[PDB]
C-alpha cells in the first residue's frame, strides 16, 4: 500500500521510513548493468547457434 | 604466500593416478585442507568420490568426515568435542592445529556481528574457551559484563589513467 | 583515436575493392 | 611387405606441401588400416609423432564388441602420452576423428565406472583444439560429463566460467545434443556448488535451442529452470520471447508437478508446499532431481523472513517464529544467525528482550572499494562492446553482405 | 583540447613556484639580501600547502567521484547499446532465414 514505514513492535511506534535518493540510484542502475550484461552474452551465443543452424532434428 | 605455495602442490596430485585412486594420505590431506577454507561443498563431494572400499579400510579419513559434518551444520559448540573424540597422527596433526584456530576467529567474528547481547554461557561455547576468557575479557578487550544474569555486550571498534580510457572509448 | 580511424578506413577501403571488380 | 615401402612414400609427399589431398586419402578408410600393426605402431610414430597415429585409433575404437584387448590398460597409456606431446596444427585440419576419438574414450570410461583418469585426458586436448578459450567445442560436454559422474567439479570450472560466442563446426556432425549437454551438465555443475546465479542461466540456454521434437536432455532442464529460479529468486522467471515453440505446447504438460510447486511457491505457507513435495515425492525422486525441492522448502522460510524486513524494525523471536511457522523462538533464533552470515539479511539478535532489529543499512556509496567495483563492472562491458564491434567488422567485409 | 589548456595552467603555477624557490635558496646564500617579510610570506605559503586534507572533503570527493562512475556507466552502456542495434543489423541482412 501508500505506506511507507516501519512497525516498530518492541515499543510499539510506528516509524516513518524515508528512502535514501541517491543509494537507490545506484542500486538500480548496477542491478540494470548486471542484467544487460547477461541479456548480450545470451543474444551472443543465440547468433553462433543461428549462424551453425543448429535444431533438434 | 607461504601457505599458498603449498596448497596447490596437493591439488594436483589425485588428478593422475595410475588407476583413478591415490594414496589414502593424500585422500585425507584434501579433505582436511577444504574445512580449513570452508568450502563444505567440494569437500561433502570429495567424501562421495572416495570409493566404499578404502573408506571402511581407515578410519582416519571417517574422523575427518565426522567433524566435517558438525561444521557443516555450523554447530559450533559440537565441533570442539568432534576435532578432540580421535586423535590424529603428527602428519596430519598440523592442519587440524589451524582448523581449530579458524573455526575461534569465526566464532569471534559472528558473535561481535550478529548479536548485540549474548549469554556468558553461550559465549563460551562459541569461543571454544571457557576456561580464562571470563575473567581476561572484562579490562582487556573492554566489553563491559554483568554477573548474575551473564550477558555480554560486543561493541564495535594512477586514476587518470583510467579516466582517459573512459574517453577515449567513448569518443571513438 | 589514429588506431580506430586508420581501422575504419581499412574496413572501407576493403569493401570497395571487391566493390569495383564485378562493376564491368 | 608393400605396407613398409608405402610408409616412406608418405614421407615424401608430406613436409612439401600437399596437405589437402593427405586428408583426402584418409577419409577412404583403408579396410581397417591393418589392426593387427600394434607390433610396428610403436616405430611407425617417426619423429615428434605425427597426425597418421591419430586416425588409426579413431576406427578400431568402433568394433562394436571388445574394442582394444584386455590390454586397454596399456594401450590407454600411451594414448595418455600421444595427447600429450602430438602438437603441432595437423589436428585441426581434423577435428572429426579427434573428437570422435574422445567420443569412444568417454563411453568406454562410462562403461567401466572410471570417470576420473579421462579429465585430465579432455582438458589439454580442448586447450589445443580450439582456436580461442571463446569456443565451444564438443568435448566440453564429454569433459563437464566425465567430472560430473565422478564428482570433481573445480577442475571443470575454467572451461565454464567463460563466455562460449562460437561453435565448432567440426567438419559436420555436431548435432543438437552435444550443444545442449554442455548447458545442462554445467547447469548441474553449478548447482552442485550452490551457484544458481550462473546455474539458472545454464538451464535458460538449453530451453531456448531451437527444436521441433522434444528430447530427453531438454525435458530435465525446465524441470530444473524452475527449482533453481525458486531457490535464487522468488518465483519462475519469465522465459525469453524467442524460445522454441517446442517448449510452450509438449514440454510443459510432462512438467506438471512442478509447475504445480511454483503455484503453491506463490503464496507463502510452508505447510502446504510440505503437503505437495510428500504426495508427488515419487516424481521428484524418480527424475533424480531430489534434494533440490528440499532446498525449496528452506528457501521458503529463508524468503519470509527476508519479507519481514520489508515491513518490521525490531521483532521479538517468539513473535517471528509465528509468521514464518517455525514454531520455537529457539529455532528462530538459529535461523536468523544462518542469513546473517550468509549476507541474506542485515540484522542483529538481543538476546536479552529476545528481539531482532533488522538494521538494513548495508553501505553508502561513498567508498573508494565501491569505485573499484564500478570500475570493474566497466571493463567488463567496455572489453565486451569491443568484441562485439569485431564480429561486425567481419560482416561488412563478407562478400555476400555486399550484394544486398 | 581539455589537458593542454590544465597543462599551461600547471606549468605557469610552476613557473611562480619554480622563481620563489630560486629567491628562497638565494636568500638562503647569500646572492641577495636577506629580506625578513619575504621569507616570512614564504613561510606562511608552505604552511598553507596541504590544502583541505579534511575527512568530510575526502567523503566529498568521493562522492564525486563515484557519482561520475555512475554518470559513466550509463553511457556506455549507451554507447554498447548502440553497436548492438548496429551488429544486429548489420547481421540481419546477412544471414537472413527467408
Amino acid at each position: 500500500g501508500l505506506i511507507s514505514a516501519r512497525v516498530d513492535s518492541h515499543s510499539k511506534i510506528l516509524y516513518a521510513r524515508d528512502v535514501d535518493q541517491r543509494s537507490t540510484t545506484f542500486e538500480k542502475s548496477l542491478l540494470m548493468g548486471k542484467e544487460f550484461q547477461r541479456r548480450a552474452k545470451a543474444m551472443m551465443l543465440r547468433a553462433a547457434v543461428l549462424r551453425n543452424q543448429i535444431h533438434v532434428k | 604466500f607461504s601457505f599458498k605455495k603449498l596448497l596447490d602442490q596437493c591439488e594436483n596430485q589425485e588428478l593422475e593416478a595410475p588407476g583413478g585412486i591415490a594414496t589414502p594420505p593424500v585422500y585425507g590431506q584434501l579433505l582436511a585442507l577444504y574445512l580449513l577454507h570452508n568450502d563444505m561443498n567440494n569437500a561433502r563431494y570429495l567424501w562421495k568420490r572416495i570409493p566404499p572400499a578404502i573408506k571402511s579400510a581407515n578410519s582416519e579419513l571417517g574422523g575427518i568426515w565426522s567433524v566435517g559434518q558438525r561444521i557443516w551444520q555450523r554447530d559450533f559448540p559440537g565441533i570442539y568435542t568432534t576435532i578432540n573424540a580421535h586423535q590424529w597422527s603428527e602428519t596430519v596433526q598440523p592442519i587440524m592445529e589451524a582448523l581449530r584456530d579458524a573455526t575461534r576467529r569465526r566464532a569471534f567474528a559472528l558473535v561481535s556481528q550478529a548479536y548485540t547481547s549474548i549469554i556468558a554461557d553461550d559465549f563460551a561455547a562459541f569461543v571454544g574457551l571457557p576456561v580464562e576468557e571470563a575473567v581476561k575479557g572484562i579490562l582487556e578487550q573492554g566489553w563491559q559484563a554483568d554477573s548474575t544474569t551473564r550477558m555480554v555486550l560486543p561493541r564495535k571498534p594512477q586514476q587518470l589513467a583510467r579516466l582517459t580510457d573512459y574517453v577515449a572509448f567513448l569518443e571513438n | 583515436k589514429e588506431n580506430h580511424n586508420r581501422t575504419q578506413q581499412q574496413v572501407e577501403a576493403e569493401v570497395t575493392n571487391i566493390k569495383k571488380t564485378l562493376k564491368a | 611387405s608393400a605396407l613398409e615401402q608405402f610408409v616412406n612414400s608418405v614421407r615424401q609427399l608430406s613436409a612439401q606441401g600437399q596437405m589437402t589431398q593427405l586428408c583426402e586419402l584418409i577419409n577412404k578408410s583403408g579396410e581397417l588400416l591393418a589392426k593387427n600393426l600394434s607390433h610396428l605402431d610403436t616405430v611407425l610414430g617417426a619423429l615428434d609423432v605425427q597426425e597418421h597415429s591419430l586416425g588409426v585409433l579413431a576406427v578400431l575404437f568402433v568394433k562394436f564388441s571388445m574394442p582394444s584387448v584386455p590390454d586397454f590398460e596399456t594401450l590407454f597409456s600411451q594414448v595418455q602420452l600421444f595427447i600429450s606431446t602430438c602438437n603441432g596444427e595437423h589436428i585441426r585440419y581434423a577435428t572429426d576423428t579427434f573428437a570422435g576419438l574422445c567420443h569412444q574414450l568417454t563411453n568406454a570410461l562410462v562403461e567401466r565406472k572410471q570417470p576420473l583418469r579421462g579429465i585430465g585426458i579432455l582438458k589439454q586436448a580442448i586447450d589445443k583444439m580450439q582456436m580461442n578459450t571463446n569456443q565451444l567445442t564438443s568435448i566440453h560436454a564429454d569433459l563437464c560429463q566425465l567430472c560430473l559422474l565422478a564428482k570433481c567439479f573445480k577442475p571443470a570450472l575454467p572451461y565454464l566460467d567463460v563466455d562460449m560466442m562460437d561453435i565448432c563446426k567440426e567438419n559436420g556432425a555436431y548435432d543438437a545434443k552435444h550443444f545442449l549437454c554442455y548447458y545442462y551438465y554445467g547447469g548441474m555443475i553449478y548447482t552442485g556448488l550452490k551457484n544458481f546465479e550462473r546455474a539458472l542461466y545454464f538451464y535458460e540456454q538449453a530451453i531456448t535451442t531451437p527444436a521441433m521434437a522434444v528430447s530427453h536432455i531438454m525435458l530435465e532442464s525446465y524441470k530444473k529452470y524452475i527449482l533453481v529460479s525458486l531457490i535464487l529468486l522468488g518465483k519462475v522467471q519469465q522465459l525469453p520471447k524467442y524460445t522454441s515453440q517446442i517448449v510452450g505446447r509438449f514440454i510443459k504438460p510432462l512438467s506438471n508437478a512442478y509447475h504445480e510447486l511454483a503455484q503453491v511457491y506463490s503464496t507463502n505457507n510452508p505447510s502446504e508446499l510440505r503437503n505437495l513435495v510428500n504426495k508427488h515425492s515419487e516424481t521428484f525422486t524418480r527424475d533424480n532431481n531430489m534434494g533440490l525441492v528440499k532446498q525449496c522448502l528452506s528457501s521458503l522460510y529463508k524468503k519470509n523472513i527476508q519479507r519481514l524486513t520489508k515491513t518490521f524494525l525490531t521483532l521479538s523471536l517468539q513473535d517471528m517464529a509465528s509468521r514464518v511457522q517455525l514454531s520455537g523462538p529457539q529455532e528462530a533464533e538459529k535461523y536468523v544467525l544462518h542469513m546473517i552470515e550468509d549476507g541474506e539479511i542485515f540484522a542483529s539478535i538481543n538476546q536479552k528482550d529476545g528481539m531482532v532489529s533488522f538494521h538494513d543499512n548495508p553501505e553508502k556509496y561513498n567508498n573508494p572499494a565501491m569505485l573499484h567495483n564500478i570500475d570493474q563492472e566497466m571493463l567488463k562491458c567496455i572489453e565486451l562492446d569491443e568484441r562485439l564491434k569485431a564480429m561486425d567488422q567481419e560482416i561488412t567485409v563478407n562478400p555476400q553482405f555486399v550484394q544486398k | 583540447e581539455h589537458l593542454i589548456a590544465q597543462h599551461s595552467a600547471i606549468k605557469m603555477l610552476h613557473s611562480r613556484v619554480k622563481l620563489i624557490l630560486e629567491y628562497v635558496k638565494a636568500s638562503e646564500a647569500g646572492e641577495v639580501p636577506f629580506n625578513h617579510e619575504i621569507l616570512r610570506e614564504a613561510y606562511a605559503l608552505c604552511h598553507c600547502l596541504p590544502v583541505l586534507s579534511t575527512d568530510k572533503f575526502k567523503t566529498d570527493f568521493y562522492d564525486q567521484c563515484n557519482d561520475v562512475g555512475l554518470m559513466a556507466y550509463l553511457g556506455t552502456i549507451t554507447k554498447t547499446c548502440n553497436t548492438m542495434n548496429q551488429f544486429v543489423n548489420k547481421f540481419n541482412v546477412l544471414y537472413d532465414r527467408q
